[PDB]
């Protein structure tokens, strides 16, 4: 799956996506949270955490 | 010449019709069944013709074979529709109001939960899902690609 | 099914239903109120016309022979379109043939033999000799007829046996072979074997050819069916 | 279709009828009859408004049993989305009865004590030490009072019989379920529900197709799911005369493999290359027949 390119917007994160203009959205807040509970122990450890 | 009067040559007289011909329970419950869409029948116009309706319909309501829409001002039925399923009412309000109480966990994160405790679940997380020289010939030659 | 489904006529969105039980096959359109009702029989028919695969648009449409009568109709769903295309295909292409056709179009004895008359007018018709002397010897000359074949038995005998004899049984359905258009042939001697070997497809071919449709649309149809494979 | 589609469909308008109010019942089993529904479509079908068909979509949006689908056509579409419906169900109706036999189990351990005026509830274990130092009353930590003993006694009884009501009333749903995980469930989708689309409108302003966007790697939270026959009857006289064209075939075929004619004859010599009975019939038939009497719009298509 392809990445999005993240901007920060206000007190929002909006992600653009390019086609194969590039499609835009917001990416709620819900959506980021859902996404940082999958990632696994290891990996974000790496990451410092 | 009208069409909401209908011409009787045995006698010779004008009688007023109805937009749908219902003058016993029967046909109303045959009536309801026919229609194609899920357009309730207004009781606006089901009361013209039919001098007891809502006696009728709210005996069928306690019967469980048609659905009744009420305003809300005071108990008066509007529009109806068939009861396609089962008896209108079979659970007490002690487990509707315990229905509200349950909150479902995040979507995501449901189907993991029912394999956990055994139950299987018929569903996925999202994160499985997996997005997949000569020019004297030109205009003679058919492109025989393949075969 | 595929004999129903959703469409869209004249700018108005209805039920498209494929009534086949009544013959001929007739395409009915009916609004979703049922206000509007259009039909139009397959027969009428000659080729059927569908917009491709990688346009948005969906309109299906049946030109009719002959400005040839033109009905159009749309889907919604591409795989709906394709089952509703491939059933019409079947009907379009067997009516297509049945058009194209219909444009394109014991007794052996020495007293039974002197006594089968419709046999000694049988082989007198076809052989030129005999007739030279039957004439002479039978009209003007009035011998009787008895008496001129007592001295051709062995004639009479020869011809009445040359068609009063039938080929054995055998497997006749192993031998048609179906061989997009494929193309099988059949002939009467078939057709007849077909009937003794099983009493089934002669119940069905008697009771229908005269009474629906023409014997080619059967053998068409019996083909096709699930019967023939059984 | 399926037979279990029917099955889902029973489950599912259960649901709904006992657990959920009545205008509930309306709007989900409309869909049911129906296929995928715009919202100017179900008002109209339903005439209720938006004030009054918010809050059902909202509840049973929350509670998965009815899906939304938004596209630019921005649109909003209801549907159902059988997986997850099933799911829900089979959750809440687990957490329903695990929180029913939870509740049994908790109230069959001892009542007690609450205070009156702070109404603080103390647990047996807690109680114990605060009772006074001649052993005869407990008195509250705060309020320096006399405990009253907690009204949860009698309730033992009550809560069994619930559960034994609503296993009974429930058992359709779980006789479904069962029947449901036995076959296997196949998950619809906007475009999969598209296939079985009854117009609720002759003139809906809707246009109920899906026309996904080209080349998109987009990618939206949960908008992705896991011949012809001719014969030729020969009938008396067409063996013969298709026996004559494979003859004239046959004599094509020789043609086309003869040598020419040079290859013939060694071409030397020559010089060198450059620059009536139908009455008698009529007759006849007369004869036999005295002899018998003696006895006795402009747009791309296809062609396909
Ligand atoms: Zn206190």
């Amino acid at each position: 799956n392809t990445q999005p390119t993240i901007r920060k917007d206000g007190l929002k994160l909006v992600g653009s996506w390019k086609k194969d203009e590039p499609e835009l959205r917001v990416l709620s807040t819900e959506e980021i949270l859902n996404i940082f509970k999958h990632i696994s122990v290891k990996d974000f450890t790496s990451l410092g955490f | 010449k009208l069409d909401r009067i209908e011409f009787d040559p045995k006698k010779g007289t004008f009688k007023y019709l109805s937009t749908y011909d219902v003058h016993s329970p029967s046909e109303l419950l045959k009536l309801l069944r026919s229609q194609v869409t899920f357009k309730g029948i207004s009781c606006k116009d089901l009361k013209d013709g039919w001098p007891q309706c809502d006696e009728t319909i709210n005996q069928l309501e306690e019967d469980s074979k048609i659905l009744v829409l009420r305003t809300k001002k005071d108990k008066t039925p509007r529009y109806v529709w068939y009861n396609s399923g089962g008896n209108l009412k079979c659970i007490d309000e002690e487990f509707v109001k315990m229905w509200e109480n349950v909150q479902l966990p995040q979507f995501a994160e449901l189907p993991r939960k029912l394999q956990d405790l055994g139950l299987k679940p018929a569903s996925v997380d999202p994160a499985t899902i997996k997005r997949q020289t000569n020019t004297h010939m030109t205009g003679i030659l058919k492109d025989y690609s393949h075969r | 099914m595929s004999h129903s489904g959703a469409a869209i006529f004249e700018k108005v969105s209805g039920i498209i239903a494929i009534n086949e039980d009544v013959s001929p096959a007739e395409l009915t359109w009916r609004s979703t109120d049922g206000d509007k009702v259009h039909t139009v029989v397959l027969s009428t028919i000659d080729k059927l016309q569908a917009t491709p695969a990688s346009s948005e648009k969906m309109m299906l449409r049946l030109i009719g022979k002959v400005k040839p009568q033109r009905h159009m109709f749309s889907f919604n769903n591409r795989t709906v379109m394709d089952n509703i295309k491939m059933t019409l295909q079947q009907i379009i292409s067997r009516y297509k043939d049945a058009d194209i056709y219909e444009e394109k179009r014991d007794s052996l004895s020495k007293e039974k033999l002197l006594t089968n008359l419709k046999l000694q007018q049988s082989l007198l018709k076809g052989n030129k000799v005999l007739m030279k002397v039957f004439q002479e010897t039978v009209i003007n000359a009035g011998l009787p007829p008895s008496e001129f074949w007592s001295t051709r038995i062995p004639l009479l005998r020869a011809f009445a046996l040359s068609t009063s004899q039938k080929v054995g049984p055998y497997n006749v359905l192993s031998t048609i072979k179906p061989v997009n258009k494929v193309n099988v042939n059949l002939s009467r001697e078939k057709i007849l074997n077909i009937f003794e070997n099983y009493p089934i497809v002669k119940k069905a071919y008697t009771d229908n050819v005269p009474k629906n449709f023409k014997e080619p649309e059967f053998w068409a149809r019996f083909f096709s069916s699930k019967l023939f494979r059984k | 279709d399926r037979p279990i589609d029917d099955i889902v469909k029973n489950l599912l308008k259960f649901v709904v009828r006992g657990f959920y109010g009545g205008s509930f019942v309306l709007v989900l089993d409309a869909i049911l009859f129906h296929s995928v529904l715009a919202e100017d479509d179900l008002k109209q079908l339903l005439s209720i408004n938006k004030t009054e068909l918010g809050p059902l979509i909202a509840r049973l949006r929350s509670d998965r049993l009815i899906s939304i689908h938004k596209q630019r056509e921005e649109r909003v579409y209801y549907y159902v989305k059988y997986p997850h419906a099933i799911d829900a169900i089979k959750w809440k109706v687990h957490q329903v009865v695990q929180r029913l036999k939870d509740d049994l189990d908790k109230n069959s351990e001892p009542n007690g004590y609450m205070c009156p005026i702070c109404l603080t509830k103390y647990t047996q274990l807690e109680a114990v030490q605060l009772l006074n130092f001649d052993r005869t009353e407990f008195l509250c930590s705060l309020c320096d009072e006399p405990l009253v003993e907690d009204d949860s006694g009698k309730k033992n009884k009550e809560k069994q019989d619930k559960l034994n009501r609503l296993m009974d009333q429930i058992q359709p749903i779980i006789d479904s379920l069962k029947k449901i995980d036995d076959s296997r469930i196949e998950e619809n989708t906007f475009e999969i529900a598209l296939a079985r689309l009854i117009p609720p409108q002759n003139q809906s302003h809707a246009a109920y197709t899906y026309n996904p966007k080209k080349g998109s790697t987009m990618f939206r939270p949960g908008d992705s799911a896991p011949a012809t026959l001719h014969i030729n009857i020969t009938t008396a006289s067409d063996e013969v005369a298709q026996r004559e064209l494979q003859e004239r075939q046959a004599e094509e075929k020789r043609k086309q493999n003869a040598v020419p004619e040079w290859h013939k004859q060694s071409t030397i010599g020559k010089t060198a290359l450059g620059r009536e009975e139908r009455e008698n019939e009529k007759t006849l038939n007369d004869y036999y027949a005295a002899l018998a009497k003696k006895q006795a719009l402009e747009d791309e298509f296809e062609d396909v």
